[PDB]
C-alpha cells in the first residue's frame, strides 16, 4: 500500500538520516509501505521551515518527520497544530503541552533535579545553550528556590566559533573565583567538546571537580581525554548497550558501508539517531494499527495551497493521532508510549557515571519510581574499620 | 526614621500613663533620652517601635534567617537601633 | 503567517505589527528573506536580525544600571515568559561578576482560575527566604 | 608523549614544576602545557 511520509531533516546531519533509512529498511511490512519525501533544509531559517511544511504538505502526506530549533518550534506547532497534520520528532520537548506534535525524545527535567539531589549539591554552576533553550534552566531555577541551590547559571552557547579560546578561559577564571567546583554543563555534541577541550587545556579536571554532562548522549561526547584525569563526570544515557535488542542493531550499524550511509560505521550510536530508528518503529506501528481496526486511509490529496482562507482541517488526521498516541513497543530507548498530550512516559534514563574502565552504570531514573539507585558493589570498596 | 529598640530596664521602661499619651510619651529610659540627644544632633524625626518578639536576636543554624531586633535592620523593618546591642562579630558583617 | 503572506500580496512597502516570544522567531524570518522592512514596537531581537526594526528601547543595561545604583545583592526576580526571557540572561551573566544572589521565579504559566492562591505560595517562598526587594518583570496585566 | 600523558592525567595544575631540559624548548608543543599553570622552565640555544 502506498503511504507517503515527510521529512525535514537539516543541513549536516547525516547520521540520523542514515539511522532513518535502516530503519525504513527493517521495519517496512508488504501490506503497507512507507515512501519518505526527504528535504533537507536549513533548521534555523524559519522561512525554510516553513516552505518545506507547504510542498510536503501539498504531496498529501499524512505524518511528517522532522527536527526543529529554537528558532522554529513556535513554527511548526503552530501549523501542526492548525492544519491537523501530525508531526514525529526527536528534537527537544515543547513545555507547553501542543496537539498534533508527538516527541520522541524523552524530557529529563525530574532526572537532572534527581542527580543533584543524589550528590546532595548546594552549590553549583549551570552553563547552559540558548539554541538548545532555556526550558532547563527554568527547571533548575525554580527548583533552586524551594531547596536553596546557588546557582550561578551562565549563557555559554553565544560564543561565537571564531573567538572560542579567550572567552571560555575567561569564563572559568570567574568560576575559580566564586569558588565553584560542581559544574552542570548543558549543550549539543558541538558544545561539549569545546568545553571539554578548554576544561582539559585550563586542567580544570583534577580530583575535586565534578561534572554532570546533562545530555542523553554521555558516551557520545569525547571521554577518553576527561577519563583519567580524576574529575566524577556524571551523566545520562538513554540507550543501554547491554539490552540486547541494542546489541543487535550495533552490529548491524558497523557492518554497513561508509560510502553508502555516512557516519554509520561506528561503534557507538548518537542519542539522536537511536529516537530517529525508534521513530520509524511507532509511524509503522500506528499504520499497522491503522490497518487492523481500517478506516479510510486515503485521502484525496489535493490540498496543495497551504494559504487557504480559511485553512480547514481534516478530521481523519486526528483518527491518525489516535492512533499515534496508542501505541506501545519496544525501540532503542526502551518503553515507547505516550500521554494525551505527547510527552513519553514509562520510559527509563540512565544514570552513568564515569569511572576508569570507562562509562559505568550506577542507576536508573523513572516517572513511576523516581531514583533506583540499582545493586552496588560498594563502588570503593571499604576499608574495614 | 524609625527608631527600634526592645523593653528592658532601665533602658526602655512604660511610663505611669502610656495609655494617656501616644507614640514617643509612651516609652522612657536609658536610650529614649539618648534618642532625643542624637535627633538634636542630626535633625530627624524619630517614632519610637518595641521588636514584637523580645530577642536581640541571633542568626539561625540551619534556615540562616535573623530573627529579632537585627532582624528588624537587616531586613529593613526599621532604621536605627539605640538598644543593647553587643557588638559581636556576627552582628558586624550584617548591621553597621 | 498568512498576514504576512498577505500583504506580501498586497505589495505593501514597509509592514508595521507587534510579535511575542511565538512569533518572533516568524517575523524576523519572513522579513529577512524576503527582504521587506518591519517595524516594531513590540520586545526588541536578542540577536542581530536583519530588516527589523524596534521603536521599543533596550533596558537590559538600564536594569542593571539601576541595580548597581541601590547596591543589591540578595533581590528575588519575578519574571514572565510570554514576554521573552532576554532580560533574564543579563540580570544572570551579571549576578556572576558582580556576587549577586538573585531568585529568579517564573510567574508567567500561572492559569486564569487559581491565580490568587498560587502567588499567595509565591510570596510565601519570599518570607522562607526572606527577600524583601523583588524586580518584577513583566507586562501591564501581570503587573496589577 | 610525556606531555600528552601529563595533560591527561593532569599534573599541570598550579603547583607543578618542569624543566625541559633540550635546547629547544620552543621546539616542542607548548601551547596545551601553557594556559595550565605549570611552570614549564627550559633552554633555548637559538634566539629569535
Amino acid at each position: 500500500n502506498s503511504i507517503q511520509i515527510g521529512g525535514l531533516f537539516p543541513r549536516g546531519a547525516d547520521q540520523e538520516y542514515s539511522a532513518f533509512r535502516v530503519g525504513m529498511v527493517q521495519f517496512s511490512t508488504s501490506e503497507f509501505r512507507l515512501t519518505p519525501h526527504i528535504d533537507n533544509l536549513e533548521v534555523a531559517n524559519s522561512f525554510a521551515v516553513t516552505n518545506a511544511f507547504c510542498s510536503q504538505f501539498s504531496r498529501g502526506v499524512y505524518a511528517i518527520f522532522g527536527f526543529y530549533d529554537k528558532k522554529s518550534v513556535n513554527t511548526i506547532t503552530s501549523f501542526c497544530g492548525t492544519l491537523h497534520v501530525s508531526f514525529i520528532t526527536p528534537s527537544f520537548p515543547t513545555d507547553g503541552t501542543h496537539p498534533f506534535v508527538i516527541q520522541m525524545r524523552p524530557d529529563l527535567k525530574g532526572a537532572l533535579l534527581s542527580l543533584i539531589e543524589y550528590y546532595q549539591w548546594d552549590k553549583f554552576a549551570y552553563l547552559y545553550d540558548s539554541d538548545r533553550g532555556l526550558s532547563t534552566l527554568q527547571a533548575v531555577l525554580d527548583s533552586a528556590a524551594e531547596k536553596k541551590w546557588q546557582v550561578t547559571a551562565i549563557n555559554v552557547g553565544n560564543i561565537n566559533n571564531d573567538k572560542k579560546d579567550e572567552t571560555y578561559r575567561s569564563l572559568f577564571q570567574d568560576l575559580e573565583l566564586k569558588k565553584e567546583r560542581r559544574v552542570i554543563l548543558d549543550c549539543e555534541r558541538d558544545k561539549v567538546n569545546d568545553i571539554v577541550d578548554q576544561v582539559i587545556t585550563i586542567g580544570k579536571h583534577v580530583k575535586g571537580y565534578h561534572y554532570i554532562i546533562a545530555n542523553l548522549g554521555f558516551t557520545d561526547g569525547d571521554l577518553l581525554k576527561i577519563q583519567f584525569g580524576g574529575a566524577e563526570v556524571s551523566g545520562f544515557q538513554i540507550v543501554d548497550y547491554d539490552d540486547s535488542l541494542v546489541s543487535k542493531f550495533i552490529e548491524r550499524w558497523s557492518t554497513l558501508e561508509e560510502k553508502e550511509y555516512p557516519g554509520a560505521h561506528t561503534a557507538t550510536i548518537k542519542y539522536t539517531s537511536a529516537l530517529t530508528y525508534d521513530a520509524v518503529q511507532v509511524m509503522t506501528e500506528a499504520f499497522r494499527n491503522l490497518r487492523k481496526q481500517r478506516i479510510e486511509i486515503s485521502r484525496r490529496g489535493n490540498a496543495g495551497d497551504c494559504l487557504a482562507n480559511p485553512a480547514v482541517p481534516w478530521g481523519q488526521g486526528v483518527e491518525i493521532e489516535r492512533a499515534l498516541k496508542q501505541v506501545q513497543v519496544e525501540g532503542l530507548s526502551g518503553n515507547i508510549k505516550f500521554d494525551q498530550n505527547g510527552k513519553r512516559i514509562n520510559y527509563t534514563i540512565n544514570i552513568m557515571e564515569l569511572k576508569t574502565n570507562g562509562p559505568r552504570k550506577i542507576g536508573y531514573w523513572s516517572e513511576v519510581d523516581k531514583m533506583v539507585l540499582t545493586e552496588d558493589d560498594t563502588s570503593g570498596l571499604e576499608q574495614k574499620t | 526614621v524609625v527608631v527600634t529598640t526592645i523593653l528592658e530596664s532601665p533602658y526602655v521602661m512604660m511610663k505611669k500613663n502610656h495609655e494617656m499619651l501616644e507614640g514617643n510619651e509612651r516609652y522612657e529610659g536609658y536610650c529614649v533620652d539618648l534618642a532625643a540627644e542624637i535627633a538634636k544632633h542630626c535633625g530627624f524625626k524619630y517614632k519610637l517601635t518595641i521588636v514584637g518578639d523580645g530577642k536581640y536576636g541571633a542568626r539561625d543554624a540551619d534556615t540562616k534567617i535573623w530573627n529579632g531586633m537585627v532582624g528588624e535592620l537587616v531586613y529593613g523593618k526599621a532604621d536605627i537601633a539605640i538598644a543593647p546591642l553587643t557588638i559581636t562579630l556576627v552582628r558586624e558583617e550584617v548591621i553597621d
